[PDB]
């Protein structure tokens, strides 16, 4: 249950912004906590809206 | 500038800044931080939260009587 749904969405509209690339920390909890720990991996196309 | 518009869009509450400037749809009304500070007559030496917080009170300043 951590896939978070965001307000990115599909078709253009909404991009996807980095704020909520790392708003997906919570759902770790502690887990993410620590930073130097996780691994980010973004689709193409939400690197080119991180952009 | 089109306050009245954008309320068709987003309706009462604006969106958190991360995505009122990433949805396409608002992109012809207000397109990213340049447009906003020169328009509200802040300037680049305004930081943005200041020129969003200017920003989100005219939106609601604005909103129709009712």
């Amino acid at each position: 249950s951590a896939k978070v749904v965001t307000e990115a969405k599909a078709d253009g509209s909404v991009l996807v912004t980095a704020k909520t690339i790392s708003k997906l920390r919570r759902k770790l909890g502690r887990h993410g906590l620590k930073l130097s720990k996780l691994v980010l991996i973004v689709s193409m196309d939400a690197y080119y809206d991180l952009l | 500038i089109d306050y009245s518009g954008l309320r068709t869009i987003f309706g009462e509450k604006l969106p958190e800044s991360h995505i009122f400037f990433a949805t396409v749809a608002a992109h012809k009304y207000v397109p990213s931080y340049a447009f906003l500070r020169r328009e509200l007559g802040l300037s680049s030496a305004h930081t943005n939260r200041k020129v969003w917080k200017k920003f989100v009170e005219a939106y609601g300043k604005a909103i129709p009587p009712a």
